[PDB]
RNA sequence: AAUUGUCGGGAGGGAAGCGGAUGGGGGCCGGCGAUGCGCCCCGGUCGGUGUGGAACGGCGAGCCGGUCCGCCGAUCG
RNA sequence: AUUGUGGAAGGCAGCGCGCGCCUCCGGCGUGCUUCGGCAUCUGCGCGCUCCGGACGCUGGCCUGUGGGCUCCCCAUUCGA
RNA sequence: GAUGAGUAGGAGGGCGCGGCGGUCGCUGCAAAACCUUGGGCGCGAGCCUGGGCGGAGCGGCCGUCGGUGCAGAUCUUGGUG
């Protein structure tokens, strides 16, 4: 969020629920966040799912390889309840993959995260399949 | 039809082109400058060129004319010198190391040019054993600043990789390639000090075949001092 | 060796950020932070400067 | 009121390779053309 | 058109005439008169959606301007010149050089008869080329190159018959010079004193 | 998983920096210390004596913390945080920590196989 | 832990240990080292323009969209 | 002999072949010249190269008596 | 682009110990401690992990706090050559 993005990332970049840093504040740090519209998983204010009134999250959808496309709605920030505009997708990947860039880069919803969605989408899509079937390849080669 | 370009993307899109097209004149404006830029310093490196031949010519005319008359011919003094430093940077006494400071010879076999006169001559005559130098002939001068030459912009060092270096700094002196540089030196031209100054002190290695005696001055057979025309032989082994 | 003083490094000290946590003064340093650099408005530069100050450096003005 | 948004150069010896010679000192072709040239009258003549 | 290069090189890289010298024979002059007394201007020469996407970008190696030139052939060797091999299975046997393959590599012959060393490519690195020539104007290998040695045990009687034909029209040449039958019949070795460095090849 | 890395991974020195006379003494232990004495022979780094780290030793940055495998090490307790890895299972390689139960490193070798997330030490505590 | 016995490996011409560099003998390591990818047809499986509904969205009344279900056409992926 | 750091740019620089003819190691037009020559005419298109940092080919080997090792014991040269 | 010595001394950024306010987890399908010729990471303080032992607790992260880091003191107590 009800203020202004910028502002929330100054004060949750230190510290929140989602931070995860590992081997202290030396060189060794590694941090991600895992809030579930953070589509690389990334502690920037970029990628924040916190600090982003404009927000895409993309993970498996219940059951049957049905893939979530949730967005949060610009005029809701205060309702939490219906923050999210939920698209169940259960469709092959290229009609999944158009409807991502429809819903993210199209309309200027995000397109600086169109890579990021079409590369989670690819990601979670791929292994909806090995669940179903099981690892075949080690994708070890190259 | 379709989805509505916002405004917002519209006046971005449309000041980038307006960049785009004032960018683009500049390689046209800058081609045609450093086409003409190619021509001015071809013909400058032939009229130099023609003038070292010249001198070299006329002074033995020179000589030989006064030979005949039964006379001499005093060469000109030497308006340039090459000093290289020979001493590390061990026990230094307060007045050496203050000129080496404003000789920028900062460690041992660094090199720089410095301009003949009493003021310089005298300054030099106090750190007689920590130095040697002489007269660099054109050929000295070249690979110098060919081969080690940097230049300093923005009080840091620059490969002269291309004449733009050059241009940058000493380009309101004239000088606006290599070439230029070189004939400013070894004239030692009204603007000397700008274009030596811009010249970083020339790290040289240290000399194929070793010194023979750092502790002793030239004429005793040592290698501190003048050694006039004979730095040359020491800047082919150290550069 | 190098005839230099401490290598040729610096050894002032100035303020390059504030000093202090609060969230509003970053926010401002960084928007003062993007109009120095993209104007080199000399204007522009001496804010970014006084912003990183100290309490008794920004005194007040009755 | 912005203004338009905006490596290192690997140093190669001019004495030994020749297009970064000419791009320093176009002239140094025409001088390298005419002592090749002078030479091979004089070894002819000889 | 022109049949002959304009501008040979005195070194690589420089010409033997210059700008205004190219000028003339390049017959600009001409072109200029043709065209109205103006130099003609020209015109510069005028998809499946992908299955996965990557998370991280890939990066493309930049561009390199150097070609690789093809391999040189040392002076010491020529046609028909006897070589020493120095390494493999036939180190230190003598054979024929015949010709320079496309790859670099050297075509010789033992003959294999003499000294069973058969049609087969040595590195140019491993060979020492000697002073002794033997003719070779009667040997025919245009039939012969890289694939030739290409895998893909039994020798195929088709290569032992080709080796024969090349063989064949060898040994009449060798047999022409005296005791070379017997030079190339027996491997090259160092004894007691022996220094390679002095010894003439 | 291909490992994004490819620049070769270039060590200075790969012996420890044992603490002086740790040797000599069981008390003194080998964890490294600066030693302090005024006539410390290691301190005033005379030639033949133990060797002190410094910065110049500090690796790549580019190759700092690279396992072997060509991965970073990221340590996961549960499968929740093994799905932090999904969009860098080229850059970073699940390690299970030491104190999970054989029952749970079941489900997260399991889950990382669907993932395509490199597991060091999938095979503890098993048998 | 100091310290001791035993079994096993190894070394030793008035100390031993330690830094650096290899080697010998051990011990240890399959993310210690890949086996995929692209294009073809055989079969199998699973979905497909234009009109109807369901729950919503982006831009700000109105335009501009995707998801899911159904029906036609299309006949590929 | 040592070495390939970078991974966004076919840029910069110097040339070649076409855009006019000839007998083709060369010849044919202005300006200047020390009579040898000359960045005086030398523009465009497509290419080449000592040109904004290494690419290519081949073989060996891949559960072996193989490979690797920062771990262990020991030996040797130098240091201590 | 330049540059790298350091006792006494100063300062910065970090490592580690035990609580407290929060937050994220682990554990009888085996926590802490301890053992190891297992392996790895960091210039380093240290950290992560395999195996063993053990049989009931423990850890990460943010902030904050302190009876918070030993080779020496003819140091203290205990133990042992
Ligand atoms: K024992
Ligand atoms: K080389
Ligand atoms: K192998
Ligand atoms: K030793
Ligand atoms: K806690
Ligand atoms: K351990
Ligand atoms: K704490
Ligand atoms: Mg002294
Ligand atoms: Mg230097
Ligand atoms: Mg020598
Ligand atoms: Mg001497
Ligand atoms: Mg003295
Ligand atoms: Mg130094
Ligand atoms: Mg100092
Ligand atoms: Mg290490
Ligand atoms: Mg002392
Ligand atoms: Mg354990
Ligand atoms: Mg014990
Ligand atoms: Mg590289
Ligand atoms: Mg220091
Ligand atoms: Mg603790
Ligand atoms: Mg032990
Ligand atoms: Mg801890
Ligand atoms: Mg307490
Ligand atoms: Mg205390
Ligand atoms: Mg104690
Ligand atoms: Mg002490
Ligand atoms: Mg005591
Ligand atoms: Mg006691
Ligand atoms: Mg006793």
């Amino acid at each position: 969020t009800t203020v202004p993005g910028q502002l929330v990332w100054e004060i949750v970049k230190k510290n929140n629920s989602f931070l995860v840093k590992e081997f202290g504040n030396g060189t060794a740090g590694v941090v991600f966040s895992k809030e579930p519209n953070n589509l690389y998983n990334l502690h920037s204010y970029k990628h924040s799912g916190l600090a982003n009134k404009k927000t895409v999250t993309i993970q498996p959808d219940g059951k049957d390889k049905s893939v979530l496309l949730a967005t949060s709605k610009t005029k809701k920030q205060n309702k939490p309840s219906r923050l999210l505009n939920k698209s169940v997708m259960k469709k092959e990947f290229s009609r999944m993959a158009k409807a991502v860039t429809n819903q993210v880069g199209d309309n200027y919803y995000r397109p600086d995260l169109k890579k990021a969605a079409l590369a989670r989408l690819s990601a979670v899509h791929r292994s909806l399949k090995v669940t179903k079937s099981g690892a075949k390849k080690r994708n070890r080669q190259a | 039809g379709g989805v509505v370009v916002p405004e917002s993307v519209l006046k971005k899109q449309k000041r980038n082109e307006e960049w785009a097209l004032v960018k683009k004149q500049e390689l046209a404006v800058a081609k045609k400058k450093s086409v003409e830029n190619r021509k001015l310093i071809y013909n400058r490196a032939k009229q130099y060129a023609k003038e070292y031949s010249e001198q070299e010519k006329e002074l033995i005319r020179l000589k030989r004319e006064a030979r005949l008359k039964g006379g001499f011919y005093v060469d000109p003094e030497a308006k340039l010198l090459f000093i290289i430093r020979i001493r590390g940077i061990n026990a230094m006494p307060p007045q050496t190391k203050k000129i080496l400071q404003l000789l920028r010879l900062r460690q041992i076999f660094n090199g720089v040019f410095l301009k003949v006169n009493k003021a310089t001559v005298n300054m030099l005559h106090r750190v007689e054993p920590y130095v040697t130098y002489g007269y660099p002939n054109l050929k000295s001068i070249k690979e110098l600043i060919y081969k080690r030459g940097y230049g300093k912009v923005d009080k840091q060092r620059i490969a002269l990789t291309d004449n733009a270096v050059v241009e940058q700094v000493l380009g309101k002196h004239g000088i606006i390639c290599i070439e230029d540089l070189v004939h400013e030196i070894i004239t030692v031209g009204p603007h000397f000090k700008e274009a030596n100054n811009f010249l970083w002190p020339f790290q040289l290695k240290a000399p194929l075949g070793g010194l023979k005696k750092k502790r002793n001055h030239y004429v005793e057979g040592g290698d501190a001092g003048n050694r006039e025309n004979f730095i040359n032989e020491l800047i082919r082994r150290m550069n | 060796g190098i005839d230099l003083v401490a290598g040729g490094k610096s050894k002032k000290t100035k303020r390059t950020a504030p000093k202090s946590d609060d969230v509003y003064l970053k926010l401002l340093v960084k928007l003062y932070r993007f109009l120095a650099r993209r104007t080199g408005s000399k204007f522009n530069a001496v804010i970014l400067k006084r912003l990183f100050m100290s309490k008794i450096n920004k005194p007040p003005l009755s | 009121v912005v203004r338009p948004i905006k490596r290192a150069t690997l140093k190669k010896n001019p004495l030994k390779n020749l297009n970064v010679l000419l791009k320093l000192n176009p002239y140094a072709k025409t001088a390298r053309r005419m002592s090749l040239l002078a030479e091979a009258q004089r070894v002819k003549a000889k | 058109a022109k049949k002959t290069i304009r501008n040979p090189e005195l070194i690589r890289g420089v010409g033997k005439f210059s700008r205004s010298k190219m000028y003339h024979k390049k017959g600009l002059w001409a072109i200029k008169k043709k065209n109205g007394g103006k130099l003609p201007l020209h015109e510069k020469k005028p998809v499946k959606p992908p299955k996965f996407y990557p998370a991280d970008d890939v990066k493309k190696p930049l561009v390199n301007k150097h070609k690789p030139k093809p391999t040189k052939l040392r002076a010491s060797i020529t046609p028909g010149t006897v070589l020493i091999i120095l390494a493999g299975r036939f180190k230190g046997k003598r054979v024929v050089f015949l010709k320079q393959l496309t790859s670099g590599l050297l075509l010789v012959t033992g003959p294999f008869k003499l000294n069973g060393v058969p049609l087969r490519r040595v590195n140019q690195a491993y060979v020492i080329g000697t002073s002794t020539k033997v003719d070779v104007s009667g040997v025919n290998v245009e039939k012969i190159d890289d694939k030739y040695f290409a895998k893909q045990n039994v020798l195929p009687q088709e290569k032992k018959d080709e080796q024969k034909t090349v063989d064949s029209a060898l040994l009449k040449a060798i047999e022409g010079i005296p005791e070379l039958k017997a030079y190339l019949s027996a491997r090259f070795s160092l004894k007691s004193g022996m220094k390679p460095h002095e010894l003439v090849f | 998983a291909v490992p994004l890395l490819n620049k070769k991974v270039v060590k200075k020195r790969v012996k420890r920096f044992i603490r002086p006379q740790s040797d000599r003494r069981i008390t003194v232990k080998e964890s490294w210390r600066r030693p302090k004495g005024i006539d410390s022979r290691v301190r005033r780094k005379f030639k033949g004596c133990v060797l002190m780290p410094n910065i110049g030793y500090g690796s790549d940055k580019k190759t700092r913390h690279y396992l072997p495998n060509g991965f970073k090490k990221f340590v996961v307790h549960n499968a929740s945080e093994l799905e932090i890895l999904m969009m860098h299972n080229r850059t970073y390689c699940a390690e299970i920590a030491h104190n999970v139960s054989t029952r749970k490193r079941k489900e997260i070798v399991e889950r990382a196989a669907q993932l395509d997330v490199v597991i060091t030490n999938k095979l503890a505590r098993l048998h």
